[PDB]
Order: structure tokens, then C-alpha cells, then sequence
């Protein structure tokens, strides 16, 4: 054990982590693969997800090359603060943090050649803006943007070590609510007044599953307005059997839909579920005001027609909302 | 490399980083800007919203002059906070993040002439005080203040570093609100007076108008049409009164449970809005149709209504007649006053 | 900036944090006063309210005395762990935090006679013990005790710097829930067993605004309370007419209570509301309980004497109880 | 001044803290007492309770022995940590915390025959495991439990400083508690036996009451009165079927309305209290009158009802009748069982 | 007392702690034992559950051999930085921290032939992916899984000490919605892109507690089911009874489904709950849409026959409804 401590005293001193690999030369490439662990959370309110990855960095620095080892050394976490790692950072990070339990979940490799492996198990709340006008029908896409802090691609540059293989563990994610279409690695340059800045992209889409808003939903508001067309099929005379049953589907609905806004998330505006209640809630408001004019037209003042029109009219329109309504979103 | 690890070392030899710039021969003149890659979620029931800003200040300290190879350095986040820099803080935050993932999302570069640009990446939760009387027709200025903690206007003074409208810039896609469209912004300055001295502020505002589209659909659709329905009531015959006693009672729940949840996403606040006066207003509404019914009730002679045949018959009530304009009337009137002056 | 330097450093050149100002002599006087930012909640739940404050400190140290710089010595905030401060505490804070963005929110600022002023930025959730028996119509009187952790008033003196005038930013604070009606000072010296200790006292005495509980509450709850009385209107005969209105109005009021008990804090003990929504509760129940005897008097076993009677009673029996409740709360 | 700071100095010559008083020789005693400030709230959804006190620790080490004028020492809070002191943990502490505002809430005496009294301001989170099966008249005994975390029996032992029932004291004005009463404490002390070896707790038991009249008027009593209000459909007569047809299925859903919302009150476990058979024995009730009423209208023959001047007329049934007096007594014996077991 | 502290000088004398004992020898092997405080929280909505307990680990380091003290050395938990310990992590934890409460509780233990044991107190939310198809009647299987983040099984291998009996305190755990029908022991290796790993699992299986339900969510969706076939047996003419009957026993439907899924995440496959409030959900929208036929039948053009097969058919295929569902789910 003690060549292998000289051996790493040797290396760290005069060590300088002031100064990137080849500093004033060629720029040092780093690499970069993730294994992602699991996508936690995924909130509309806030617009964010959480997101569990190893975050792997891979590049060569000839001032940590070693000889007579032969050996790849898996050193303590500690031994991170001592050395030059990149500045990388994630743009779109409202708040993150690195696991310290039992120890700081944190990995430094080194290979004789000079070459550092640098993992980091990292958990994360990324900014996704979404549109969820299509809610609960809607695709999102969320990425993550990695890329160097105070450094130009003159002096530091990214890749995917890997190609589109250096992200794994896609298949891992297990979100309720979602499922993992696909996934991207981009590798681009972004140029501002100041130069041109290393930028990765890890970019995910994501697609709504259906079958409870199916159930808990639309099938509720479906029945709830097939039930307020029983009113067209009783008599025009039964005015408290009628009155009962239109006015109750209405407080069933405002109950439906009131409620339905506290299990769903605050997201303030207009979207798809949002239109398919107020829709229902205009059928069945329509069907208690088909039989007050019924019952007027009679009282006040044929009779037969409305209801056999209505029969007929109330159900072919709804399903006609509905032909617009899945055609305009699925 | 060794002509830059050189310079390094040499320049914070004897430096003291305790002392402002031309302490007790100038004024030192910080200059800030602001890039606000999102503004983030506002929060109505905290009163406060969210803003990811990468933070300049620029400031000239000629103790850190230098001459090499080179002209702009890159100091570690160790080397800076070995030097001296603004204590900037937000007046009105709440709690802000220094984001520290992977490294510190910070930089400071100096330049030989000695000015130094300082860059960092912060989450800001800022006060911004609503008055909600207007809610949710209500348009509000989050400000976002800051200045120096300790040093006063003799000592720090702080500028933006080009045209005020132009130093604080929004990213094009950085606008991640739900309820609210950015319409703009004002870039102002000016002294405010404290206890412990005059110091200088820097004040960018915000000015938010909140999307109505949800509330008109979630809220006032639903309450429009329930006082809508309560008053269809009125065309039915005064004969059905187990009919026009459930219609007019259930319509009474109906207002009793949209009021209920169109106050669930009002904050807890103790006074009352412009929502809860239209629903107010409603309320009555609903309620005077029941009583209204109650007084037709009350001159109903004939427990049966007429056979649609032909024996005497109830005639329709004048109170009915009446109602059928009157109500629907002063419900119109009502929204015309209520919309022309909120809008 | 070079003989401000040698004085600087010529102050802390031996200085010993761990002592007091005149160490083994007369009690340091430390006078304080408060700039309050804002008060952003109050919790009746938890039984305490957050405050957001600027705290200064104000004593004199000979050890730090200047001459021959006609300023005000602003030093950086780090300057503050090199020096002796008061080890002040506030006793029934359960939460608090110094800002620290972008550097911690601190301030030391040395005058040539030797002051010294401590200022500190500062949110601290404060523990407040509520009577809300009388909620919503409840005022209450929450403070904030400031205390030596360690030192008698043998050693360390508390006293408010300005009198009255200590503390500012008091009108301007706006609260969603309640009202700033009136704030005192005191200054005591609270005695136990070891003996006298420093204390200071900040108090608020806040009144709850009543406009959303009129308009949300009291308004539903009277008018379904007038509402049930209009079956003491219909004929005794319309019994579909007379039990809907009855039974809907009871559901009514129980949708109120129990939906206005989850919007409402989980305050488990019998508060004022309770007591209003309780009474309105057991007249509609009555007047539900009336048509019972109304029913069976004339089916079972005069039939106008029960409806003439409660078209009067009831009105005037509840106007009583409104009249023992407010002047009993009010 | 120079006396004070020269005994500082030389007190940690020589002294390694890593090692606990008498090591190898005897066994380290500490007496420790509580002052609680504030006992804080409990939460029966996290089976836990909040708890603000004055933790006290005493001990003695020959090592830090001195001599001057002054017979207390007033060690700085880093001074304190420099020297060794108890590894106190709670045992079902959940997430404590240690105030530092606006210095470290803790405060280290020395005496000269070298007694150290350590104090300290906690807020302290602990596991309170409840067994609600009499919810809402239940008592429950939260206890406190602390201890060296590595130190076992043979090393460190703690003791009360005075009688145990006058070692824990709490304040006055110091019950914070909403929905319980707090009778009192009892103090005890024992061993347990771990994977390590045997270790000395210390234990508090602070017996708790639940207020029951926040439960009387919101649940019991609502409930009472819709069970009552199913049977006074028993009074009306038998040829309204629309009106105790709606009285009944309408006091089925106030049932339900009273029944969800009594349970999002309480905590979400998964076996039924004493509340939730009150309830489930309330909608029993509520079902058989409605069912009461599918029976009667099962016999009933004519549809029109007595004219108030006598053709013939169906008779009062038999089944309402009896229910009158059967339903009030059934549900009346149910109300002495319940209230008698639990009370 | 002075000869113990010189004895740990010497043994922290040029100890190097980013070197595992042994480096470059046989893999370091270390033994592991739990003893399980209490199990706080098992949240669905976060798919995780809380766990404290005691972690010990065992392993022999040669440098830390010490003579003449006959005596285990238990030390100040501060001597944990000045030695090599695992980097042992849990891999399925999604936020976890050591308490530090008055004093951060971590045990150093050591032994005279080398051995050391390395106790802490650990608060750890650990992933747990539930599988709710058959909620509440679901049962599940909550893993902990124990892995060395930077060294692969050429430097240190895990097993569990003392066999089954390594895990003690799961028979005193209280859960208020789950019982710990057992627990397992594995011990297995992962391989990696960067090499094979030593795994260690704990794992439980979680019976969920059903009688609750039965009570809370079973019984009153039955007793509605029942209610609504009292239309039954109501007179085919008695169109207000049996309307108001239909529609509030929908309406409680619907009350009962719409605030008993806020128990639980809006989490979108179907469970077996959903399916049986939507089969009782179908049930009282058909006892309502079979008057609709009843009603028209009659007036509109075999009333009685149409009612009495109701009478039967609708309690039939409701309990062979209930017979499949818990036959299937049981
Ligand atoms: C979520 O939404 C984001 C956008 O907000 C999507 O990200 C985009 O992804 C596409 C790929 O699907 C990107 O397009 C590709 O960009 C590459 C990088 O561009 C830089 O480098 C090239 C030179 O190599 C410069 O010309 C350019 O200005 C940039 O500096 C290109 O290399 C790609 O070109 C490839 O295909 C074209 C043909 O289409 C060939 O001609 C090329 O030779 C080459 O093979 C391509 O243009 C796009 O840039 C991304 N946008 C952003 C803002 O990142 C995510 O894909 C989406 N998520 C999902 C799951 O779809
Ligand atoms: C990016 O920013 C994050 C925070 O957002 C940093 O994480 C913190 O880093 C600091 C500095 O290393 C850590 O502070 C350390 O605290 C140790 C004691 O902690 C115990 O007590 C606290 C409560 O007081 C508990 O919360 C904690 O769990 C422990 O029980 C000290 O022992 C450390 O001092 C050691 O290192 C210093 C190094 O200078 C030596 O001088 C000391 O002698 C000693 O050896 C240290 O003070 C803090 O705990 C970290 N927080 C978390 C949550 O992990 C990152 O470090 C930062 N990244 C970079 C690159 O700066
Ligand atoms: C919220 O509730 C708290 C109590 O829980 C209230 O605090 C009390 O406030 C009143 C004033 O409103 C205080 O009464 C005054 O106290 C002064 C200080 O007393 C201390 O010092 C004196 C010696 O100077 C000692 O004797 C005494 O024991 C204390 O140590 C007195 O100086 C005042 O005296 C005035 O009245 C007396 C007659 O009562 C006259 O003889 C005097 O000349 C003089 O006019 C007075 O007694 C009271 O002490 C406070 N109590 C506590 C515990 O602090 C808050 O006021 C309340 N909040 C609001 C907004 O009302
Ligand atoms: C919750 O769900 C987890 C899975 O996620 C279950 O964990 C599994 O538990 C079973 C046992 O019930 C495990 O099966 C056993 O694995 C042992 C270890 O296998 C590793 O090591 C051996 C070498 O020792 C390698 O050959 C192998 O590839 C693995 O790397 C085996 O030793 C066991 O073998 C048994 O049968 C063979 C004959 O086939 C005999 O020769 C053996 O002596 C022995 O009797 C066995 O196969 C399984 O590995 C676990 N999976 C995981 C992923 O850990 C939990 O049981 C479950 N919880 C509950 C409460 O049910
Ligand atoms: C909030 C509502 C307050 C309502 C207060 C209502 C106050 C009030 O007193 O109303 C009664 C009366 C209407 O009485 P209404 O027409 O309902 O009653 C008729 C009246 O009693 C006739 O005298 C009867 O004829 P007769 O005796 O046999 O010859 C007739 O019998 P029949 O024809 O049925 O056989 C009855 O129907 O109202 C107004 O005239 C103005 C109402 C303005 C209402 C303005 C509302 C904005
Ligand atoms: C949940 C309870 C369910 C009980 C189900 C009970 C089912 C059961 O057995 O019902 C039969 C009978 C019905 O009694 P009820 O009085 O309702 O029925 C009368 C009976 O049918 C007479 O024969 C009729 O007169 P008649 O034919 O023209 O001469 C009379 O008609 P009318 O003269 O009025 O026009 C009917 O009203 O009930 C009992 O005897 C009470 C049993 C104990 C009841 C105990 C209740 C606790
Ligand atoms: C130090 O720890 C060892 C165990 O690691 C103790 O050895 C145990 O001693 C008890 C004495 O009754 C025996 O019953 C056990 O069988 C022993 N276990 C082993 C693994 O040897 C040892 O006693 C401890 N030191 C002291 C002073 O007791």
C-alpha cells in the first residue's frame, strides 16, 4: 500500500486545479454518459421533474498519468476535491443535490494513461416548461441541459462518450403516469457576444396515460350526461320526476367537476379535460332547459315533437362533440 | 503554465479583502445587470413568485491589477472569495439559492485594466404584496430590490450597465407562468432611507396580469349559469310546487358548492374580492328566485294545475310575469356594472 | 486605504471574542431596535406566525474605539465571527434563518466613539399561543421574546434603542388575514431561582378581518337558515314540497360545514364559528323536526295554530339567539 | 481579564477529547433534567410530537479541574465542542433540531471541583406509536427517550439530578396542545439490550387526553340528529312515498357527507376506531329506514290519503308503529354500549 | 489515560483513508447487520417508504491492530473522518441523512485483532416501485439494496452477519396500514458497464390491511347498490319516488368516488378498487336507466315483468359480480 500512497502523493503535488488538462493547448475533450436511475416525480404545477442519474464525466489529463501500477484506482470521494474536474452545471436546474449517505455519493478513477472517470449519483428538480392545453392528452418533452460555466470551446469541449449509446437505463423509468416514448443526445455549440459555449442535451418525451382519466373522468361525465336523457323519455307531466333529475345531473356535475379540481393540479389555465366538462355541463344545463320549455309551451300556452326531437338531437350532438373533440386532441 | 500560475499568487499579496475599493478616497460604482433565463411560478397563497437570474456586477478594484500574456482571467471559486465583492441582497427575498451542482454556479473574471465581471446563477424567491380587491381581473408589479446590505450611498453606489430598459433582459422562452402573461417590464433606481443610513436600490418590476380564461370557464361560466337556471324556474307553472321547490332549493346547493370550491383557489385571504362579490351577488340572486317562488306559493288557491284540456283553473302569477323580466334584468345590469369596471 | 488598513488590523490585533465588553466591570448595555420587512404568515395550525426582520444591536466597546478617520467603518460581514456579540436568542422562535444570497445578510459597522452596530437579517417562525374560542371574531396578541441565552443582568443590560421609536415598518405591514391594531415595548428583567436575566418583549395585537367570513360563512348560513323557514310558509299538505326544502336545506348546511371544515384550519376545539354553524344547524333541523308535528297532528291524530306560531317563533327565536351571540362575542 | 482568558488556555493541555471520563477505571455518570418550555403539537397523521426544552446534562471529569478567583466558567461555543461531552441521542427522535440563532442555543459551565453543567434549546421531533382503536376518546403515554449512542452501560450510565417526578418540569404557559390535555408525566429509567451490548435509557411518558367536544358538535352530534331525522320519516304518513322516499335517500347522503369528511379529519390508517363504528353502526341505521319504508310501501293498497272527514282509508301500519319505538330504542341501547365502553 | 491516547496516535499515523486495507491483496470482505428501529411512513403518492434503523458493518483493516489494552475501544464519533470506511450507499434511497441529534450518531467501535465496527443511525427513503393492480387488496415487496458506489467485488465484498438472523426489531415494527408478513435476506452480484459490483438486499413483504376499506370504501358502495334496487319494489307510477331514489343514490355514488381517490396518488392503471367502485357505479346508473324503460313502456306504448326480473337479475349479477371480483382478487 505505501508505493501506491507515493505514488499518489506524487501525483497531487504541485498539482494545480486552477488549470485545465493541456492548459493553452488544444482544448481537453470530456465525455459524458448517464445512467439514469429513476424519473421520481414529474409536477405540472410547478413544471419540473425529479430525475435520479449517475452523471459520468470522462476526459484525459497527462498530469495525472501513472506508471508501474496496472491497475485502474478506485480512490475515496474525498480525493475529488483535490484534482480538476469540470465546470458543468445544469441549466434548467431549480434545485439538485448529491446523495451523503452513508458516504458522498461521488467516484474518482483514474487510468494509467492519464484518464479520470468522474461519477457523480446525482438527484435532481429540472425546469420543464410544458404545455398542457392538451391535458390530459398531451406529449410533453423535457430535457436536460448540461454545459460548461465559465469555459468556451476553446478551452473545453463536450461529447456524448458513446454516441447514442451513452445514456442506459431508459428502459428502468417507471413513472405511473407517463411512459418513455424516446430519448435524444444532441451535441451543439451555442454562440453568444461572448463566444461560442459547449452544450449537451438530454431531452426525454412522455405520453400521458389515458385509462384513468378514462375511468375516473369521462366515463363518469359520459354516463352522468347519458343519464340526463332519461328526462326525454318521461312524461311531459311528471314535472318533480323530470325537474329532480335534470337539476340533480347538474349538481352531480358541478359535484364531478368541482372535485375533480382538487385531485387534479392547480394548472390555472384552459385545457383539454377542462373543455370536455364544460362541454358536458352545456348538455346537461341544455337538457333541464329542454323540459322548462316543454313544460312552458304546455302550461303557458308540439309537445310530443321536442321530446322526440331531443331524443334524438341531444345524444347524435354529443356524440358529434365528441368525434371533434378526440380527433381535435388524439 | 508557470507565467499564469505566477500571476495568481501575486496578486492577492496583501490584499484585504474587508475593505471596499477606495475605501475613504471614492465611491466605489458597482455596475449590474440581470438575465432572467425563467421567471419562475408565482405563488398567490405565499404572495411571492420565483426567478432564475444569472446576477452581474461589475466594479473596479485596482488592487488587482495585473500584466502578462494574457488579458481576462478566470479565478477559482476559491480565489473569489478571497477578494472583495459587493454584498448584494435582495430586499425582498424570502429564501434564494446559490445553485452548487456540480460546482459553484459562479465566475469572476478580471480584466488587466482591473474591472472585474462577477456572474453567478441564483433562484430568487422575492415578496411581491398583492392587492387582491381586483382578483382575478387584478394586475400586479413584483418588484425585485436590491443594494447593499452594510455600505451606504457615501461609500457604494450601484448602476446599470447600459440604457436601464436594456440591462435587465428576459430570455425568450424563459416565461414559465401558468396564470399570468409578462406584459413588461420598468428598470428604475433610486435612495431609500433606513434606520441605519441612505442606501442606494436597484429596482426592476415585474408587471404581471393574470389570464382570466380559466376562472371565466372553472368560475363564472358555471355561477352565470346556475343564476341562470335558478331564474328558468320562474317560467315553469306555480302549480308544481314540489317541482319548483327542489329546482329552486338544489339550484341553492348547486351556488353553495361552486362557492365553496371557487374559494379553494382563491388565497386565504380575510377580505373580499371581486369574485366573492359576483358570487355574493349570485347568491342573492339564487336565493331571491326561492323566495320569490315562496310568495307565489303563498297566493296559490288550486292544488292542481291546468289539464291542457279545457272546473277552474290557477292563473299565472303577476309576481311570475314580473320576475321573468325583472330578475334576468337586474342580473344584466349587474354584469354590465360588474365587467365595465373590473375590465 | 493604507492607514485605514494598520487600524483595522491594529483593533483586532489581540482581540479575545470570548469577553465581554468590560469584562469583570459594569453590565454592558446592548440597546436594539427592529425594521420589520414583513410578517408572511400565521399559522393556526402550528401556533406560531413567520417574521422577516432587519436586527440591530447597538454597544459600546472601548476595545474597538478609533481616532482620526471621520467615518463610519462599514466592514465586511465576515468581520462579524472575529468579534464579541450578544448571545442573544429569541425564546419562542422554533424556525429561523439568516438570509444568506447573495452573502450572508450581516452587517458591523464601527464608529469612532466605539458603538457598535450588529445588524442581521433575519426569518424566524415564532411560536404564538391562540385563544381562538372567538374565531373569526378573535384577536390575538403574539410576541417575540428576546433574551441572553447565558448571561445575568449582572453582565448584559437589554434596553429598546430610541424608546418607542425602536421599532419601524410597522405600519406598513399588510397581512391578508389580519390587521396591525396596536405594538408595545417592554422591558423587564425576568427572575428564577439562579437569578435575574435580561428580557425584551415585542408584541402585536391583531384583529382578524371579517369580511371574507361574512360573505362566506355567516351570509350562507342565515340565508339557509331563512330558507328552511319558508316550509313554515307552504301548506301543510304539500309534503314532497315541505320535506325537500327541509332535508335539502339540512344536507345544505352540512355541505357548508363540512366542505368549510376542510377550507377552514384544523383547530381541533369548539371556536365561535362552530358555535353560529352548530345553531343554524339545529333551527333547520327543527324546522324540518316541525313539519313532523305538523304532519302527524293532522294524518295520526289546530293544523294552522303549529305554522301560524313558527312563522313567528322561529324568526324571533333565532333573532334572540343572534342577539346573545354577537353581544356575547362582540 | 487576563486571569479569565489564561485559565481557557491552559484547561485543554494535555486533554484528549476523543476519550470519555475515567476510561478503564470507572464508569461515567450523568445526571441530567428537563424544562420544557413547550410541548409542542402532535400529529396523529405522523405519529409524532413536537417538543421545545432546556435538554441539561451533567457530569463529572477530574481532568478539567481549575483554580482562580471565579467558581463558574462560561466555556464559548467553540471552546465547547473542543472538549468532550455526551453522545446523548433520543431514541425515537425523528428530526431534531438545534437552534442557532442568533449563536449557538447552547451554554457550557465548569465548576472548580470540575461539574459541568451543558444546557442546550431543542426542538425535538419524536416517535409517539398511537393505537387509535378508541379514536377519538383515546389517551396515549408519547414517550422520550434518550441515551449514549456508543457508549454502553459499563461506561456511561445516566441518572436524574433530583427526584424523578421533579426532574421533568414544564412551563406553565407551556401547553401548546390543541386537541389534548396534558395530565402529567411519569419518569422512569431501565436498560435495553441492542446488537451492541446494554445501554441506559432515560424515558418521560407525558400522558395525553383528546378533547372530545371539538368531536361532539362537528361529528356525534350531525350524526345523531341525520340517524334521528331517518326516523322521523317513521311519523309521516305512509301514502307520501316522494316525500320519505327523499327524506330517507337524502339523510343516506347526508350520512355520507358527514361520513367522507369525518374521516379526511382523521389520520390514514387501516383498521376501524372507536369513530369509524359509531359511523358504520349510524349508516346501519340510516339503511334499515329506508328499507323500513320499501317494506310499508310494500303493503300499502291505495294511493290517496286520509281526507280529514271520515270510502275507506289504508290504516297506519303495523311496521311504522312498531319502528317508532323499536329504531329509537335499538339506536338508544347502541348509545349507552358505545358510550359506556369507550367513556 | 495517556497511554490510550498515545496508542491511537500512533495508529493514525500515516494512515492513508483513500486506500482500502489490503490494497492490491484479496478483496476486503465486510459484513453487515440492521437492526430496524421503526418504519415511519409507506407513501404511495412519493412510491417510497420511510426507515430507521441501526447499519453496522464489519470488516478487519490490519493497520488498526492494537496490544495491551484489553478492552473494545469505543470512540468519539469525530475519529470516523480520520479512517477508511466503506463507500457504502443505498441504491434505491431517494433522500436519506445520519441524525445529528445533540451529537451526529455514528459508532466507532474497535477490536484488538483489527476488527471494526462502524454503527450509524440512518433515516432513509428508499424507492420502493409498488405494484397496485390489486389495491387495497394488493400486497407488496419493498427492497433495500446495499452496494459499494466506487469499488467493484476485486476490492470489497459484502455478506450478511449472522446469516437470517442479521436483521433484528421487524417483529416490533407497527405500520397503521401494512403487517410485515416476512422478510429475506440476499446476497448477489451486479455487473455494470464498469465492472461487477457486490449487491447486498433486504427485502419485506407488505400485507395491506383490509378491513378498513371494507368499512370505509366496500360497505357503504353495497349499501348504495342495495339502496338503488329498492326502486324495485316502488310502484312502476310512482315516477318522483323512484326518480329522486335513482338519481341521490347516483349522486352518492358519485360523492363516494369523487374524494376517496385524493387517498391516494393520481397514479393512471386500473386497481381493483377502481374497478369495483366503477362496477357499483354502473350498477345504480342501470337500476336508474332501467326505469327510464319502465316509465316510457307503459305510457309511451309488460310493466310488471320487466320490474320483477329486475328484482332478480340486478342482485344476481351483482354478487356473481362479487364472487369473480374476490374470487380473482383473493
Ligand atoms: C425536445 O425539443 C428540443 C428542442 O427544443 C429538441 O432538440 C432538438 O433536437 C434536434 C434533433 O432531433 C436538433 O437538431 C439537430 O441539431 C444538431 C446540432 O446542431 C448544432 O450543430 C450543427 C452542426 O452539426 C449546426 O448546424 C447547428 O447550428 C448547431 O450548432 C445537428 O447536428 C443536427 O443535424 C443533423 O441532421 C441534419 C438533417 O436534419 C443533417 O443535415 C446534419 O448533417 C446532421 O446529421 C440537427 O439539426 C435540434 O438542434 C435540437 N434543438 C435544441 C434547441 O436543442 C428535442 O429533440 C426534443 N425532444 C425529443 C424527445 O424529441
Ligand atoms: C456546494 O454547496 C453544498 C451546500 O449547498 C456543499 O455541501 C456542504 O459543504 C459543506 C462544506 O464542505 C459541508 O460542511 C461540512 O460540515 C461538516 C459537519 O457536518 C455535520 O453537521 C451538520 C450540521 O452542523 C450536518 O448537517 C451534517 O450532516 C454533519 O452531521 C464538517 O465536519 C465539515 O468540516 C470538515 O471539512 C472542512 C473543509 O474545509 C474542514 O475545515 C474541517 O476541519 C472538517 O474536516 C464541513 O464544514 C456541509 O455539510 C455540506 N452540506 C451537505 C448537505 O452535504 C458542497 O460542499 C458545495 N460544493 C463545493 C465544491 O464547495
Ligand atoms: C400581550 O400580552 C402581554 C402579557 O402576556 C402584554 O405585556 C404586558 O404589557 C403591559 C403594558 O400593556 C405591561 O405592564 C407594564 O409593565 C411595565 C414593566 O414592568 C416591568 O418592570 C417593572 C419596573 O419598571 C416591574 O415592577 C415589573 O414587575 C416588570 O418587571 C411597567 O413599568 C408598567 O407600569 C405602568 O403601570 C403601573 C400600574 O400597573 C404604574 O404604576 C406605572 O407607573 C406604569 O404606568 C406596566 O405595569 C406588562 O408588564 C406586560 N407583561 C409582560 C409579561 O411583558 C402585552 O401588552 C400584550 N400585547 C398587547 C399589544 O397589548
Ligand atoms: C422481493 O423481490 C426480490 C426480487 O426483486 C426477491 O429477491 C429474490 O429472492 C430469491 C429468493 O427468494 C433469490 O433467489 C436466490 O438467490 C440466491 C443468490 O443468487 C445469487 O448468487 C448466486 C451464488 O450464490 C448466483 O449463482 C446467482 O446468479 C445470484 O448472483 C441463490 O443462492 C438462491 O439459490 C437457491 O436455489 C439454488 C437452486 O436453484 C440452490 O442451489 C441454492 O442453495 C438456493 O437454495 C436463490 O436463487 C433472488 O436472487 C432474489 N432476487 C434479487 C434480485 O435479489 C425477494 O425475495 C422478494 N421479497 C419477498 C419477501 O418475497
Ligand atoms: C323578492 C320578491 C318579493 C315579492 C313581494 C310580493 C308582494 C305581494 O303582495 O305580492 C302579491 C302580488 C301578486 O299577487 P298574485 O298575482 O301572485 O296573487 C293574486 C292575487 O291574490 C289576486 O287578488 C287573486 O285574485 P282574486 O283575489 O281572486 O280576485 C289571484 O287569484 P288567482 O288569479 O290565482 O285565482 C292571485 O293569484 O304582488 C304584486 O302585485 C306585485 C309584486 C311585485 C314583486 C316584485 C319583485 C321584484
Ligand atoms: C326493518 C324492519 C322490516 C320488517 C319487515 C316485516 C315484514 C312483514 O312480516 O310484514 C307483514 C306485516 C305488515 O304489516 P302492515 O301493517 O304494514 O300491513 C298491513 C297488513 O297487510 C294488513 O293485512 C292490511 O289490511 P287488510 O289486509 O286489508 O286487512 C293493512 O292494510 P290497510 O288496512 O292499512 O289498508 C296493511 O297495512 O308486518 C308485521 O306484521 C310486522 C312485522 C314485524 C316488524 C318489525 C319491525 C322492526
Ligand atoms: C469486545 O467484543 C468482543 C466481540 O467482538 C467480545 O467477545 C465476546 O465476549 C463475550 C463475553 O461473555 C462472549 O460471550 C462472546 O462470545 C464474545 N464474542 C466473540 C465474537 O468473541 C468481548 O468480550 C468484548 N470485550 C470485552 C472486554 O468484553
Amino acid at each position: 500500500m505505501s508505493f501506491v500512497k507515493e505514488t499518489v502523493d506524487k501525483l497531487l503535488k504541485g498539482y494545480d486545479i486552477r488549470l485545465r488538462p493541456d492548459f493553452g493547448g488544444p482544448p481537453v475533450c470530456v465525455g459524458m454518459n448517464i445512467d439514469i436511475a429513476s424519473i421520481d416525480m414529474v409536477s405540472e404545477v410547478n413544471m419540473d421533474y425529479t430525475l435520479t442519474m449517475y452523471f459520468q464525466q470522462y476526459w484525459r489529463d497527462k498530469r495525472l498519468a501513472y506508471s508501474g501500477i496496472p491497475l485502474n484506482l478506485t480512490l475515496d470521494n474525498r480525493v475529488a476535491d483535490q484534482l480538476w474536474v469540470p465546470d458543468t452545471y445544469f441549466l434548467n436546474d431549480k434545485k439538485s443535490f448529491v446523495h451523503g449517505v452513508t458516504v458522498k455519493n461521488r467516484m474518482i478513477r483514474l487510468h494509467p494513461d492519464g484518464t479520470v472517470l468522474y461519477g457523480l449519483r446525482i438527484t435532481t428538480t429540472a425546469a420543464c416548461m410544458m404545455d398542457l392545453r392538451r391535458y390530459p392528452l398531451d406529449e410533453q418533452n423535457c430535457t436536460l441541459e448540461i454545459e460548461s460555466y465559465g469555459y468556451t470551446t476553446d478551452d473545453i469541449e463536450f461529447y456524448w462518450r458513446g454516441g447514442d449509446k451513452a445514456v442506459t437505463g431508459v428502459e428502468r423509468i417507471e413513472l405511473p403516469q407517463f411512459s418513455i416514448v424516446e430519448h435524444r443526445l444532441v451535441s451543439r455549440n451555442v454562440v453568444f457576444a461572448t463566444g461560442a459555449y459547449p452544450r449537451l442535451s438530454l431531452s426525454f418525451r412522455l405520453k400521458r396515460n389515458i385509462g384513468y382519466f378514462i375511468l375516473q373522468t369521462y366515463m363518469p361525465s359520459i354516463l352522468i350526461t347519458i343519464l340526463s336523457w332519461v328526462s326525454f323519455w318521461i312524461n311531459y307531466d311528471a314535472s318533480a320526476a323530470r325537474v329532480a333529475l335534470g337539476i340533480t345531473t347538474v349538481l352531480t356535475m358541478t359535484t364531478i367537476n368541482t372535485h375533480l379540481r382538487e385531485t387534479l393540479p392547480k394548472i390555472p389555465y384552459v385545457k383539454a379535460i377542462d373543455m370536455y366538462l364544460m362541454g358536458c355541463f352545456v348538455f346537461v344545463f341544455l337538457a333541464l332547459l329542454e323540459y322548462a320549455f316543454v313544460n312552458y309551451i304546455f302550461f303557458g300556452r308540439d309537445v310530443n315533437a321536442i321530446d322526440r326531437w331531443s331524443r334524438i338531437v341531444f345524444p347524435f350532438t354529443f356524440s358529434l362533440f365528441n368525434l371533434v373533440y378526440w380527433l381535435y386532441y388524439v | 503554465t508557470t507565467v499564469f500560475t505566477r500571476i495568481l499568487d501575486r496578486l492577492l499579496d496583501g490584499y484585504d479583502n474587508r475593505l471596499r475599493p477606495g475605501l475613504g478616497e471614492r465611491v466605489t460604482e458597482v455596475k449590474t445587470d440581470i438575465f432572467v433565463t425563467s421567471f419562475g411560478p408565482v405563488s398567490d397563497h405565499d404572495m411571492e413568485y420565483t426567478i432564475d437570474v444569472f446576477f452581474r456586477q461589475s466594479w473596479k478594484d485596482e488592487r488587482l491589477k495585473f500584466k502578462g500574456p494574457m488579458t481576462v482571467l478566470r479565478l477559482n471559486n476559491l480565489m473569489a472569495s478571497k477578494i472583495w465583492t459587493p454584498d448584494t441582497f435582495f430586499h425582498n427575498g424570502k429564501k434564494s439559492v446559490a445553485h452548487n451542482m456540480t460546482m459553484p454556479n459562479k465566475l469572476l473574471r478580471i480584466t488587466e485594466d482591473g474591472t472585474l465581471l462577477y456572474t453567478m446563477r441564483l433562484t430568487v424567491r422575492a415578496e411581491c404584496p398583492m392587492h387582491l380587491e381586483d382578483f382575478p381581473m387584478d394586475a400586479h408589479a413584483c418588484p425585485l430590490k436590491f443594494g447593499s446590505y452594510a455600505y451606504t450611498r457615501a461609500e457604494v453606489v450601484y448602476e446599470w450597465t447600459r440604457e436601464p430598459a436594456r440591462s435587465v433582459v428576459v430570455a425568450e422562452d424563459g416565461s414559465r407562468l401558468n396564470q399570468y402573461d409578462l406584459l413588461g417590464q420598468t428598470v428604475d433606481s433610486g435612495i431609500v432611507q433606513s434606520s441605519t443610513g441612505e442606501y442606494v436600490v436597484m429596482t426592476t418590476h415585474f408587471h404581471l396580469k393574470r389570464k382570466i380564461g380559466y376562472f371565466v370557464i372553472q368560475t363564472y361560466l358555471p355561477c352565470i349559469m346556475t343564476v341562470i337556471l335558478s331564474q328558468v324556474s320562474f317560467w315553469l307553472n306555480r302549480e308544481s310546487v314540489p317541482a319548483r321547490t327542489v329546482f329552486g332549493v338544489t339550484t341553492v346547493l348547486t351556488m353553495t358548492t361552486l362557492s365553496i370550491s371557487a374559494r379553494n383557489s382563491l388565497p386565504k385571504v380575510a377580505y373580499a374580492t371581486a369574485m366573492d362579490w359576483f358570487i355574493a351577488v349570485c347568491y342573492a340572486f339564487v336565493f331571491s328566485a326561492l323566495i320569490e317562488f315562496a310568495t307565489v306559493n303563498y297566493f296559490t288557491k288550486r292544488g292542481y294545475a291546468w289539464d291542457g284540456k279545457s272546473k277552474t283553473f290557477n292563473s299565472v302569477s303577476k309576481i311570475d310575469r314580473l320576475s321573468r323580466i325583472a330578475f334576468p334584468l337586474l342580473f344584466g345590469i349587474f354584469n354590465l356594472v360588474y365587467w365595465a369596471t373590473y375590465l
